[PDB]
């Protein structure tokens, strides 16, 4: 008897605090006023009219169920539900060195973003009349691995600044991506502590002048705000956070992270420490294969990419069949039967690694590796449509996403891959030219076999319904201007199209013979 | 490294963490009480003659057979959670004075300081009680 936190542990070097009034807690009042487990006022031994005591902000431990108030730590599941609301956060720090000892101050903060904010050591200090948020002495940690920290003591910046810079750097990174934040962290304790500086909490609130729930708070004038519509807002209103390590990994963060991802080399800097936390987060989550029960609402124009995507597929897989007349088409990566050109004489064989259960009688269960299968499909044509892999086989029609492009749709991942979210977030390997060694790029073209039916335009490339003439034929002249639009779009969605080399625009005209 | 001197006991951990973070500390507390959660304990409690004025804010403990007595700043929520004080600048009511509470109401001293306010007439509790008004 008895146990203690210490949260708010007194870090001052004063022996003998504290008068029974101006003593925060019974626990600390000088032995001198204590008797029989009580305290008593002795006018003889006065209260000090001047003192400064550093109160430790470490050990925050918040789990409480209060009806109007949101759990700020979320389940792995609910965390997936919001992905890239995700941000990696790891704070490096410094210890209080002179007028006091025994606590940790937030020296440098870093993020999944490249950003590193450094702050002047500051802490919470008890005086006679109040608590006061104030600059403090500090020193860098002992380790030789912490030597990179030394100069940052001078570097800046006041906390009143830093919590403002934080909210913007967050505001503009999350504005179009999400309605909330989730901080993704490896050793959560210190970062929770760091949070006390910028983060205010409370029951859900709708942003001033907007429909959407509030991200930010400004003390300058009591208000709440929104990811987009905040500015000069100092505090974050209801962040969420997930501790990755709580999923029971074996070692230190870099140990596990590096098992999977080789693209992030470590320089002990906070950012880099907080990036490696997202990787693991992403890998241990989305490189398991493509769970389809998870629905990510779209903003925006995923639909116009979605349609424009199928449209282009059908067009080229129809043509490619006409052109070289393949006996069989090997469709690799088709969970559901779903012939893309529904009417073709061709044997249509399906292969996928995770075939949807109904429609599993139609499909062979298969995992394609060029090492193993470069032999195994010779006859006919192979279709890899957003089935990303070990380098593609010589006879193939493929669509691979190029990770390098950025859009609010696609997020960073491991290792160098990107997690792509349209619906059912799709993690894709990083773009590798070696994949395409056997293929060649797909030049743009149009094909329509039909009867013909605002200003007309001639196109060197469309094998067209009617080319005897110009021939702008008002029905295809419209459709070709529409299918080139939706093709120009999916290209800017980052996607690329790669075909077997033999393929020739020409052979499509011989289907016009009779 | 500890390496330091401990101010607080665990049974107040969650409760304090809450209001430290909250935008409105007052609400957060009253609510935590609603949710069925335990009130802040560990306040400095005064061994007293129990004869004296009934007044709430005094420079030395003054109690009634009705009241029990507390070192003020442990009964202060803002003082206890180490966050800014509701007075605009900057200062506390209860730090450096003793606060009095009715023995029945005494279970939740931190709260009682929020819930009520002192008559500027008799310097005594309003309703718990006061002769004025
Ligand atoms: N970087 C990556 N992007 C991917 C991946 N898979 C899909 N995508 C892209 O995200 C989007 C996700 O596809 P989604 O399944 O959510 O779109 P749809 O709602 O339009 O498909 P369905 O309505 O369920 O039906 C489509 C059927 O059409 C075929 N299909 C399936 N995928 C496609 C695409 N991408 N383009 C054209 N046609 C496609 C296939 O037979 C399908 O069964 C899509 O736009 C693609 O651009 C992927 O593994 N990596
Ligand atoms: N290396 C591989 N070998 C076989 N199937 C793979 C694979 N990599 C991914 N897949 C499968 O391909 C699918 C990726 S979704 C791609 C969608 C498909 N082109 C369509 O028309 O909708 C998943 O079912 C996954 O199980
Ligand atoms: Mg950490
Ligand atoms: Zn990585
Ligand atoms: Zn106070
Ligand atoms: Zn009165």
């Amino acid at each position: 008897a008895e146990n203690v936190t210490g949260l708010f542990k007194d870090c001052s070097k004063i022996i003998t605090g504290l008068h029974p009034t101006q003593a925060p807690t019974h626990l600390s009042v000088d032995i001198k006023f204590k008797t029989e487990g009580l305290c008593v006022d002795i006018p003889g031994i006065p209260k000090d009219m001047t003192y400064r005591r550093l109160i430790s902000m470490m050990g925050f431990k918040m789990n409480y169920q209060v009806n109007g108030y949101p759990n700020m730590f979320i389940t792995r599941e609910e965390a997936i539900r919001h992905v890239r609301a995700w941000i990696g956060f790891d704070v490096e720090g410094c210890h209080a060195t002179r007028d006091a000892v025994g606590t940790n101050l937030p020296l440098q903060l870093g993020f999944s973003t490249g950003v590193n904010l450094v702050a002047v050591p500051t802490g919470y200090v008890d005086t006679e009349n109040n608590t006061e948020f104030t600059r403090v002495n500090a020193k860098p940690p002992p380790g030789d691995q912490f030597k990179h920290l030394i100069p940052l003591m001078y570097k800046g910046l006041p906390w009143n600044v830093v919590r403002i810079k934080i909210v913007q750097m967050l505001s503009d990174t999350l504005k179009g991506l999400s309605d909330r934040v989730v901080f993704v962290l490896w050793a959560h304790g210190f970062e929770l502590t760091s949070m006390k500086y910028f983060v205010k909490i409370g029951p859900e609130r709708t942003c001033c002048l907007c429909d959407k729930r509030a991200t930010c708070f400004s003390t300058s004038s009591d208000t709440y705000a929104c990811w987009n519509h905040s500015v000069g807002f100092d505090y974050v209103y209801n962040p969420f956070m997930i501790d990755v390590q709580q999923w029971g990994f074996t070692g230190n963060l870099q140990s596990n992270h590096d098992q999977h991802c080789q693209v992030h080399g470590n320089a002990h800097v906070a950012s880099c420490d907080a990036i490696m936390t997202r990787c693991l987060a992403v890998h241990e989550c989305f490189v398991k294969r493509v769970d389809w029960s998870v629905e990510y609402p779209i903003i925006g124009d995923e639909l116009r990419v979605n349609s424009a995507c199928r449209k282009v597929q059908h067009m080229v897989v129809k043509s490619a069949l006409l052109a070289d007349k393949f006996p069989v088409l090997h469709d690799i990566g088709n969970p559901k039967a779903i012939k893309c050109v529904p009417q073709a004489e061709v044997e249509w064989k399906f292969y996928d690694a995770q075939p949807c259960s109904d429609k599993a009688y139609k499909i062979e269960e298969l995992f394609y590796s060029y090492a193993t299968h470069h032999d195994k499909f010779t006859d006919g044509v192979c279709l890899f449509w957003n089935c990303n892999v070990d380098r593609y086989p010589a006879n193939a029609i493929v669509c691979r996403f190029d990770t390098r492009v950025l859009s609010n749709l696609n997020l960073p991942g491991c290792d160098g891959g990107s997690l792509y979210v349209n619906k059912h977030a799709f993690h894709t390997p990083a773009f590798d030219k070696s994949a395409f060694t056997n293929l060649k790029q797909l030049p743009f073209f149009y094909y329509s076999d039909s009867p013909c039916e605002y200003v007309p335009l001639k196109s060197a490339t469309c094998i067209t319904r009617c080319n005897l003439g110009g021939a702008v034929c008002r029905h295809h002249a419209n459709e070709y201007r529409q299918y080139l639009d939706a093709y120009n779009m999916m290209i800017s969605a980052g996607f690329s199209l790669w075909i077997y080399k033999q393929f020739d625009t020409y052979n499509l005209w011989n289907t016009f013979t009779r | 490294g500890s390496a330091g001197n401990a101010t607080e006991v665990p049974a107040n951990s969650t409760v304090l963490s809450f209001c430290a973070f909250a935008v409105d500390p007052a609400k957060a507390y009253k609510d935590y009480l609603a949710s069925g959660g335990q009130p802040i304990t560990n306040c400095v409690k005064m061994l007293c003659t129990h004869t004296g004025t009934g007044q709430a804010i005094t420079v030395t403990p003054e109690a009634n057979m009705d009241q029990e007595s507390f070192g003020g700043a442990s009964c202060c929520l803002y003082c206890r959670c180490h966050i800014d004080h509701p007075n605009p600048k900057g200062f506390c009511d209860l730090k450096g004075k003793y606060v009095q509470i009715p023995t029945t109401c005494a279970n939740d001293p931190v709260g009682f300081t929020l819930r009520n306010t002192v008559c500027t007439v008799c310097g005594m509790w309003k309703g718990y009680g006061c002769s004025c008004d």
